[PDB]
RNA sequence: UAGGUAGUUGGUGGGGUAACGGCCCACCAAGCCGAAGAUCGGUACGGGCCGUGAGAGCGGGAGCCCGGAGAUGGACACUGA
RNA sequence: GGUAAUACCGGCGGCCCGAGUGGUGGCCACUAUUAUUGGGCCUAAAGCGGCCGUAGCCGGGCCCGUAAGUCCCUGGCGAAAUCCCACGGCUCAACCGUGGGGCUCGCUGGGGAUACUGCGGGCCUUGGGACCGGGAGAGGCCGGGGGUACCCCCGGGGUAGGGGUGAAAUCCUAUAAUCCCGGGGGGACCGCCAGUGGCGAAGGCGCCCGGCUGGAACGGGUCCGACGGUGAGGGCCGAAGGCCAGGGGAGCGAACCGGAUUAGAUACCCGGGUAGUCCUGGCUGUAAAGGAUGCGGGCUAGGUGUCGGGCGAGCUUCGAGCUCGCCCGGUGCCGUAGGGAAGCCGUUAAGCCCGCCGCCUGGGGAGUACGGCCGCAAGGCUGAAACUUAAAGGAAUUGGCG
């Protein structure tokens, strides 16, 4: 079920099993790497780069090609960005959650009796800490980092 | 309710602790480990005892009954307590006199308490002046010291 | 007060809302009258 | 959440065959699941089975024959010495050779009747009869 | 036979639409999440509405 | 019955012992146990074994053998392997 | 057992064990009344009022290593007595001797194998999370505009009652009431539409317009890559009532003052009325806080309403419209297998499985006494024993009765 509520919900995306790219594609690997890098410099989130490739350029998910420099891995957007040095400086899951808990914290400063909104804040911060524990454990975040709300 | 709480492989400590915790909601175990029977018991863990009778009395029986049961007041020797004891048999009370020494057993009821329609009494007389009472009631032997 | 719903059953007793109110008055008298 | 993909399979099998079904789908498919199906087959409890890939861990199709009374998982996974089998066979099964007791010995998965012939032990994972 | 519950399969397609005031040929998605506009001229091709887009050009295939 | 310890934990140099050791002493530090129950109370000689039960277990450890300790209560020395 | 005793006390018959046979106290079995094997928690004892999370227990698929857990073989140990067997000596036997095994279930030196657990690398996407799109909703907090009803006051008209009850009376009225009309002010609440309808973790939320804000469902060849479940000790939220300070006060009204009914009437009924109920700032932390049903995952016939999204057809006064069929998520009913002591539950389980935490152990004494920690007080939380009793409880039958 959901993490905090307990509704089930099932909506999502259902993919076909497939190994090789489809026959009617024509974009070669380098023509797709340049497309991936061109869009990031328009200010696009790594989730909203794939939406546009799929909608407009007609490329089903980019995880159909292998990594050019490595036969083990498969291609993923974040593994293209770090090839050119454009990848984010903090996992953007964490960044979206943290940015969404900063203008709720200045709304709660003019309406301090809005007691039903300040529970969503506690729930957001629970999620932020759940993610920081994991990131610190996997070495993606330096150990001298803490979520201190009074900054930003 | 779910399945049952610590059914894991490395959960021995919590399972033992849950058992030791709920064993105290008992009454036969708490009463045997804290030793509550002694410290409140006029006879002190004995099967029998001896006393010296103070006065002879009669009790009324329970509700769906009628009649008077004869008994005595015994003053123990090892403690100094005063208990109430029952004289079993047809005409026994005519053999008990004051300033006599009597021997005392339990009366054998549920949980060690009392039995039948005599509800508050929990001891019975077996020997008078070192001469069994059962004999005296049915002839067969004579009572010393008057 | 940690009460038990078996006693609100009224068969062979008096009402419990009114036994509570009477226990409270004694827990007071034992307190003021030198409960110190 | 999900904690045991083998228990789910065995309860699914014994729930389905009790109402008369002739096919089941064991959705999350380990290779321990496949290894236990292999020995449920050789003793004549199920029919034939195949592994279908679906891009995410694969599925198992198995046809039932209506030849089992009960199947389940021995969960805490106790260990057994090679001379202490009857103590457990008297706890799970209904007569002195009624059915099999599946053991995870150091040479694969097998029934206790073939562990006693080599004289080895291991962890008990399940039982069928 | 082969229930949907095992091996799920989508319900949405890739099209081979063809522009109007540009003649250009493209591939698009049927349930888009953005506003699909042409890759030379800029006129829209599909529109986002809830479930399935409402296309605005000529279709050649369903791919 | 929630905090306990100040020769208490450790180091350097010594005395004493049949012998190693804060076992004692002179200096330098601030360590040491603890909610996985320390500290403080309660009861108790420990085991091989013994009673009971279909077994899992629950209860007892006077008498026989093996270890420990005591000689009305508390302190202290002589002779000797 | 009450003057007709197979139940007390004697006689005579009979029954069970027998050199013994009865009485009182203790431990085990009885007892699945301590439950690992192997119990309970809707109505009988028992789910924390609700939710968040630290330790701990439980944890998705594949590939390559290691060999700690685990399994097999082998050296050194776990005194004798005691325990089981066969044979031999006292007449057999109890007892004693020669041999085989068990027991002290626990230690340690090595060699072997990797299925599962643990530990170290790599690779995934189903669980969980992030994001975009078109919609639904009394979810919450500020600002502003209204709606009728009720009470009070001032003017105009009229003239003797009004009010209340089972029946009356206290009360209001000649300083002109009740009733009708023209105006001035004042607090609280938002009717019909309204729906086993919607939203929220629970307590709860219903006039309309504008602003900021939280969560969920559907559509999705988007992104991350096991980031998860439960949660002792700690933390926030919590109707009504009560408390401490400032404001306000129309209707209703614990305390209180009078009229009646009555054997009494400290009550029900009638005429008044203080605190309270409302607003700003805090404390208290309780309910039949109830679905008397803790939370996550998998599976096991159908039928039929209804709210939200999507899809496919057919109409159309082309409307954000109407009808039919299907997929996903909420909310109701009749019901198979199965479960239950029944009442009854039945894919929204009280069914068959895998987890984690909280509580229960005959009825009273007693939620009491004594101690501790919180609160300004009222009070909350923790919580025994001496003694006493043979039943107390539950779900359904036949009658008798209102
Ligand atoms: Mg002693
Ligand atoms: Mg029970
Ligand atoms: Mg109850
Ligand atoms: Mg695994
Ligand atoms: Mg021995
Ligand atoms: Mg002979
Ligand atoms: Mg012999
Ligand atoms: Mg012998
Ligand atoms: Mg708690
Ligand atoms: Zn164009």
């Amino acid at each position: 079920a959901r993490m905090h509520a307990r509704k089930r919900g099932k909506s999502g995306s259902k993919r076909p099993p497939r190994t090789a790219p489809p026959i009617w594609l024509e974009y070669t690997v380098e023509d797709i790497e340049n497309l991936v890098v061109k869009l990031r410099k328009e200010g696009y989130s790594t989730a909203m780069i794939g939406t546009i490739l799929r909608d407009q350029y007609g490329i089903p998910t980019v995880k159909l090609f292998r990594d050019p420099d490595n036969p083990n891995r498969k291609l993923t957007i974040t593994r293209i960005l770090e090839k050119h040095g454009l990848a984010p400086e903090i996992p953007e899951d964490l960044m979206f959650l943290i940015k969404r808990a900063v203008n709720l914290r200045k709304h709660l400063e003019q309406h301090p009796k809005d007691l039903h909104s300040m529970r969503g804040l506690q729930l957001i911060e629970s999620k932020i800490r759940r993610l920081v524990k994991y990131y610190k454990r996997k070495g993606k975040l330096p150990k001298d980092w803490r979520y201190d709300p009074e900054q930003a | 309710p779910g399945k049952k709480a610590p059914n894991g492989e490395f959960a021995g400590r919590k399972l033992k602790l849950k058992r030791k915790k709920f064993r105290w909601s008992d009454i036969r175990y708490k009463r045997r480990v804290l030793r509550l029977k002694e410290k409140s018991d006029p006879l002190e863990g004995a099967p029998q005892a001896r006393g010296i009778v103070l006065e002879k009395i009669a009790v009324e029986a329970k509700q769906p009954n009628s009649g008077m049961r004869k008994a005595v007041r015994v003053q123990l020797i090892k403690n100094g307590k005063v208990v109430t004891a029952f004289c079993p048999g047809d005409g026994a009370i005519k053999f008990i006199d004051e300033h006599d020494e009597v021997i005392i057993e339990g009366i054998g009821g549920p949980k060690g308490g009392s039995m039948g329609d005599i509800p508050g009494i929990r001891y019975k007389v077996v020997k008078v002046n070192r001469v069994s009472l059962k004999e005296l009631v049915k002839g067969r032997k004579e009572k010393p010291r008057r | 007060m940690k009460r038990r719903p078996r006693k609100w059953k009224k068969k062979g007793r008096m009402r419990w809302k009114w036994i509570k109110k009477r226990i409270r008055r004694l827990k007071r008298q034992r307190k003021k009258e030198r409960g110190l | 959440t999900l904690l045991d993909p083998l228990a789910n399979a065995l309860s699914h099998i014994t729930n389905s065959e009790r109402v008369g079904k002739r096919e089941v789908y064991i959705k999350p498919a380990s290779k321990l699941i496949g290894e236990v199906l292999r020995v449920m087959q050789k003793y004549g409890y199920i029919g034939e089975f195949e592994f279908i890939d679906d891009g995410r861990a694969g599925v198992y199709r198995v046809q039932l024959l209506g030849k089992i009374n009960k199947a389940g998982a021995i969960k805490p996974r106790f260990p057994v010495k090679a001379r202490d089998y009857e103590r457990w066979e008297k706890r799970f099964l209904p007569a002195f050779e009624f059915g099999i007791l599946i053991v995870s010995t150091s040479q694969g998965v097998m029934s206790h009747k073939e562990a006693r012939e080599k004289g080895i032990g291991g962890r008990l994972i399940a039982y069928v009869y | 036979a082969l229930p949907r519950n095992v091996i799920p399969m989508p319900r949405s397609r890739f099209l081979r639409v063809k522009c109007i005031d540009c003649g250009n040929e493209q591939i698009v998605f049927s349930h888009p999440a953005t506003r699909v506009r042409c890759n030379v001229c800029g006129a829209t091709l599909v529109e986002p509405t809830g479930g399935k887009g409402i296309i605005r050009a000529k279709i050649l295939e369903v791919l």
